[PDB]
């Protein structure tokens, strides 16, 4: 069966690994424990395809930079996440994204932009400017909740779709 | 101030390391987030002072006196 290797980027707390958990496991992770670098690896199926989901779990910028810098054109599929509460995190998707154009060589990268977190209520960041980023950049965007399970599958699939393409 | 351990079938974590805890307490919420279970598992010391070989750890053996190495866990 065909692997999809897939990483996810941005800021840290943004929910980069509750998101992956909730994925692998089901499971929702209140507790913070920030990532150094977790890679899981998981049979699902999507569309009816049997597959492998590899997914490299990053280190926000709890910090820890000079690690994933290959690690990344290993990488099929990025999945750049920011909070919908928090807007550094929202102006942080650049850096990322830059970082994956270079790692690679296209502005044409599978990727997806993913607004985590909304289920909370403390939105600043609104849809619309995150829409307007994930146009600019040519991607989907998704709003997700790791807690409630809102749009996680949603993503993680549509960043495979993405790469099928 | 950490550890980096080689998870079965192709899965890195690794884990900062406070005190009090052994190799199961540091590793057991990685292992089973990673449908993995801890008493199913031996964990060993890797040194390539040989070339690629594998020294064995007790899982309630100290976490510190790792604190800038690396461990890579398999089924027992
Ligand atoms: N309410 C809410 N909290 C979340 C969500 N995702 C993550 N969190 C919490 O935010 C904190 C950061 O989560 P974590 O996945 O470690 O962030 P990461 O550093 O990007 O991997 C943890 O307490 C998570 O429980 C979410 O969708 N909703
Ligand atoms: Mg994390």
């Amino acid at each position: 069966m065909t692997e999809y290797k897939l990483v996810v980027v941005g800021a840290g707390g943004v929910g980069k690994s509750a998101l992956t958990i909730q994925l692998i496991q089901n499971h929702f992770v209140d507790e913070y424990d920030p990532t150094i670098e977790d890679s899981y690896r998981k049979q699902v199926v999507i569309d009816g395809e049997t597959c492998l989901l590899d997914i490299l779990d990053t280190a926000g910028q709890e910090e820890y930079s000079a690690m994933r810098d290959q690690y990344m054109r290993t990488g099929e599929g990025f999945l750049c996440v920011f909070a919908i509460n928090n807007t550094k995190s929202f102006e942080d998707i650049h850096q990322y994204r830059e970082q994956i154009k270079r790692v690679k060589d296209s502005d044409d990268v599978p990727m997806v932009l993913v607004g985590n977190k909304c289920d909370l209520a403390a939105r600043t960041v609104e849809s619309r400017q995150a829409q307007d980023l994930a146009r600019s950049y040519g991607i989907p965007y998704i709003e997700t909740s790791a807690k409630t399970r809102q749009g996680v599958e949603d993503a993680f699939y549509t960043l495979v779709r993405e790469i099928r393409q | 101030n950490t550890i980096r351990v080689f998870l079965p079938n192709k899965q890195r974590t690794v884990v900062n390391v406070r005190n009090g805890m052994s190799l199961h307490d540091c590793l057991m919420k990685k292992l089973k987030v990673r449908g993995l279970q801890p008493e199913c598992c031996a964990v060993f010391r890797l040194l390539h002072e040989h070339k690629g070989k594998k020294a064995r750890l007790d899982w309630n053996t100290d976490a510190a006196s790792l604190i800038g190495e690396e461990l890579q866990v398999d089924f027992l």
